[PDB]
């Protein structure tokens, strides 16, 4: 049997058992300086924003979506980021994947905080175009990016673009997806940052990475892809007060 | 004797360069690390197939399983020393253990069969005691501390190997360690798949730690050049 | 017990070595406080995202007699001045500048032949934690460089010779030791795996996952 | 969901429902003549001994494993039989069979006591080589064994080599395996013999027969066999005391 | 290590050069300063018209208001950073704030219309939030945090702008600050005067501080040459 979770206008279908993964044992609650720093909360912003689906094929390295940037163009969240300046928010990823019993694979859904990416050329830093992809996921690469006089972000799948071992990414809140057992993944991310409030257009709070460790395999005749689908809901988001004390 | 000398490892009180300055109070940031042992207790994917160009790719982690030509053939095998060993020296556990000169404890191993929901087989995970050598055949492996793992019923098998300790000083690289055990996998039965289902499937391994783990005499990391 | 962060990140590490003279073009030393130059300490610090700590600076100043041909020498005792410029403070453009006299830069005078000079710097962030990793731009405009928050500014460190001791040339070397204190760390992250290239960025060269072996059954 | 049963070093996976078949309503308990006949029990001997798997194909008559002889070469049980002389033991067969939903067949797992086999030539008796197979199962035959001047054990599948109707073998502790319902069979055999203790190298206590009544059938593309797997555990085994009263 | 060294910022006990000398007892002198914050809480006239030779005169302070040619035209405007800003860097508030590297708090602004007792008009004082740019027209200003100030009824209007903090390190001089708000004045209505009464009138501004003001990391003053 399935379930339905209605947040505002949106409604989404989920399994009775969802095994939610709270980020660091902390639920994204509100903020606990009077007139000097007034703050105003926004509620309607909370709702289920469904991003474009991505086709998972046999030759598919991986994907990455910056959580503040991805919704920077959709509904109130896209608007509020343009109007208010300082804002703090928490998230609830809902990576769902549908494939038959005759498909086989494995995916790692990991929420990485402060994922500072590397650059092909050691001398310079990556351009925001090759770093930020709006209304569309950014893909990894199998072979290393050719270095030269360019600002291409390093995108090899094994180094993960942060220059670490991709087998150790488990340290961060994560969840595996075995196409023979688990079919979805839920991760609740609290607000992780040095400051109580930060500018949302100049700093990405969390990064969502989905990398297939085991390649998708199927027999000739089955559907030749698997449509991974991501749903993001901003949680307990508050912004600065534009009033006058 | 022992005064008016600068010792790098000493704990004394120092005169503050800038006094009368109010430091910012602390706030609640999620996920505060108290001890390094907690990090070493998160399961990390283990590159079992670090053979040739497999390391410079993503197939190093996945272990290939083929139904054909496996009546009783070995699937994989590696010694049981975390730090100093090609298969475990780069995991989280191994990276924490490459900082200390003396470490003893127990290791947890988790295997996850990643294949179709319609594939069934059996495997024979055997644990060789430290002094004893790796088993030559499937029978030798059975006459020991084995675990028959059926992938139709359970999709994941967990082990808890004890008697794991430092085997050498500084840093050494060696296959078949004398004072360390060996974990090997044997094809008890072959992979049985129906029509229109891939019979080639892969496994994955995750190494963790346990409550009974000690680490002493911190030193320099050998991975820095 | 030895794995507590207080016992893991509280080791006196040498982070800078230079030399200044009483004569000639080189006459003073400078070093913007930054902990990313020594890779042995950088790799340990990069196990966590946000770290909050205090600094205990120890300076080892030794003077050698430079080879020369100046006759009739008879040196006096050398006195050095180490001026620590706090964040947002005036910085000297030359040795005999008027910035060495400013009262808000806590300089320490030390006379050759005693216990080494040492001063403690408190948490200097206007925020609540230093950020080892930053996933943003320094400025809202495109001009801002990527991954360089202006909130991890620990200041700068200038050293010089208060007086020229003798009539001959003398070269003095200064070694700086970094000892973090009261260390709190949040959000642990995976080790480097790759080698370091620069001190300003996380740029790297793609490398293998681990070292190879003869076979999977070996 | 599955289960795990750890006997000594060995560990085996079984279904939550196993429908164990106790042999004759009796559990294989211990023995209930003082100094004249001292007896000593052995415990470590008890553990799960996994025998070699056998491939079940469309043209496969059946198999037979003598319970004392099969373990005569494996671990302590093989050793104890060489050291001690008299010994009494009970067994726990664990015949497991794994095949997909697209396979069809039926097997009878029967534990026969004192299975005295016949001989091709009426004049003589079968040779121990053609009768006892160690570390390997012995197979039945479709057509009758040609009689002559030989010691070949009669091995026709229908007569069962004991010269009876194979449909009446149900009288003994047994269990069926329908590839569409049951996937395993557990049979606990008590110690059945005229004497309290017997020589284990000169007398087989029980015989395990696995005969497929319905032939394995599959469509072209599925795996062309089904790996039957047998696990034997000696239970409450005791041997004579080698001490001096 | 850390002894036999002279650190400028240290608090130790010193041997008195002249002991056995009775210092004169203290008396009651009026107006004892306890903290520098009290000084920063006295309203100071703000030179809004620091345009050209206006600074080298007395007309820098006064803001000129003309009834003619002001149907909806802007009267004045300036960013909201006290220290480091031409309009506020020289007031009492700005002079105290140019000693500290980190300061946050709220600012009070008072406007006093200095004209005849027979002149009536309206003004539209608007406050732009930090990120938002200064309003282009009177409508844009109205659709925000405005205060319609009628000079017939009230002769003085007071504001209390919050979210005021340090925007740069050291010292910078820049018009239109990115992280600071803008205060602008618009002519809602024109100045209506009877016969035999001047229609040209002036305004004045007074900047103060508030109870919620912090100042840390004292440094050198940049006005000394």
């Amino acid at each position: 049997r399935a379930r339905s979770i209605t947040l505002g206008n949106s409604t989404i279908t989920t399994q009775e058992c969802a095994n939610v993964v709270v980020g660091y044992g902390v639920w994204p609650d509100y903020l606990k300086t009077a007139e000097d720093q007034p703050t105003q909360p926004d509620v309607a912003t909370c709702r289920f924003y469904t991003l474009d689906s991505v086709q998972w094929q046999k030759t598919s390295p991986g994907w990455w979506w910056k959580l503040p940037d991805a919704l920077s163009n959709l509904g109130l969240f896209g608007q509020n980021m343009q109007y208010h300046y300082l804002g703090r928010t928490g998230y609830t990823v809902h990576v769902q994947c549908n494939a038959s019993k005759f498909h086989q694979g494995c995916l790692l859904v990991v929420c990485v905080p402060e994922a500072e990416m590397g650059c092909a050329t050691l001398d310079n830093t990556p351009s925001s175009a090759e770093l930020l992809g709006g209304d569309s996921a950014k893909e990894f690469a199998d072979k290393p990016v050719a270095s030269g006089s360019n600002k291409l972000v390093q995108r090899v799948v094994y180094n993960a673009g942060m220059g670490v071992g991709v087998g150790n990414l488990t340290i961060f809140p994560h969840q595996w997806i075995n196409l023979r057992t688990n079919n979805s993944a839920t991760i609740v991310m609290p607000y992780t940052n040095s400051v109580p409030m930060d500018n949302m257009f100049r700093h990405n709070n969390v990064t969502l990475m989905v990398i297939p460790f085991v390649p998708l395999d199927y027999c000739p005749g089955s559907t030749t892809y698997v449509p991974i689908t991501v749903t993001i809901a901003p949680m307990c988001a508050e912004y600065n007060g534009l009033r006058l004390a | 004797p022992g005064s008016c000398q600068f010792l790098t490892s000493d704990d004394f009180q120092s005169p503050s360069a800038m006094p009368q300055y109010d430091v910012t109070p602390e706030m609640r940031i999620p996920g505060e690390v108290k001890n390094l042992m907690e990090i070493a207790e998160v399961d990390s994917v283990v590159p079992v197939q670090n053979v040739g160009e497999k390391v410079n790719s993503m197939e190093a982690y996945q272990i290939p399983v083929r139904s054909n030509e496996g009546s009783g053939t070995q699937v994989f095998g590696f010694p049981l020393q975390p730090g100093y060993s090609s298969v475990f020296s780069r995991t989280l556990l191994g990276e924490i253990l490459n900082y200390y000169t003396h470490w003893s404890g127990s290791i947890k191993l988790t295997f996850m069969f990643c294949g179709s929901a319609m594939a069934t087989g059996k495997f024979l995970l055997a644990y060789s005691p430290p002094g004893a050598g790796a088993p030559t055949k499937r029978v030798d492996a059975m006459l020991g501390t084995h675990v028959v793992w059926d992938v139709g019923l359970q999709s994941s098998c967990v082990l808890c190997i004890p008697w794991i300790s430092q085997t050498h000083y500084r840093y050494v690289t060696s296959d078949e360690y004398t004072a360390g055990g060996f974990i090997t996998c044997w094809y008890q039965t072959n992979i049985v798949v129906p029509a229109d289902a891939q019979s080639s499937c892969y496994i994955m391994c995750f190494v963790s730690a346990c409550n009974d783990f000690s680490v002493r005499l911190l030193k320099d990391t050998p991975f820095i050049s | 017990s030895e794995s507590t962060i207080e016992n893991f990140l509280c080791r006196s590490a040498c982070v800078y070595f230079t030399e200044y003279e009483n004569s000639g073009a080189k006459r003073y030393a400078e070093w913007v406080l930054t902990p990313r130059q020594a890779a042995q300490l950088r790799r340990k610090l990069e196990f966590f995202t946000y770290v909050r700590f205090d600094l205990e600076l120890t300076f080892v100043i030794t003077s050698t007699q430079q080879p020369s041909t100046t006759q009739n020498q008879d040196a006096q005792i050398l006195t050095h001045q180490i001026m620590y410029v706090p964040p947002g403070g005036p910085v000297p453009d030359k040795v005999d500048s008027y910035v060495w006299q400013t009262s808000t830069n806590p300089s320490v005078f030390w006379t050759e032949g005693n216990a080494p000079p040492r001063m403690s710097i408190p948490f200097l962030s206007i925020g609540n934690a230093y950020s080892n990793f930053y996933d943003g731009w320094s400025e809202f405009s495109r001009n801002g460089v990527y991954g360089i928050n202006t909130l991890n500014n620990m200041g700068t460190l200038y050293a010089r010779h208060v007086n020229a001791g003798s009539t001959g040339p003398i070269k003095s070397t200064i070694r700086i030791y970094f000892k973090p204190k009261h260390v709190k760390a949040w959000i642990p992250r995976p080790p480097r795996l790759c080698q370091y290239e620069k001190a300003k960025n996380v740029n790297f060269q793609p490398s293998g996952v681990t070292t190879t072996r003869q076979s999977i059954t070996t």
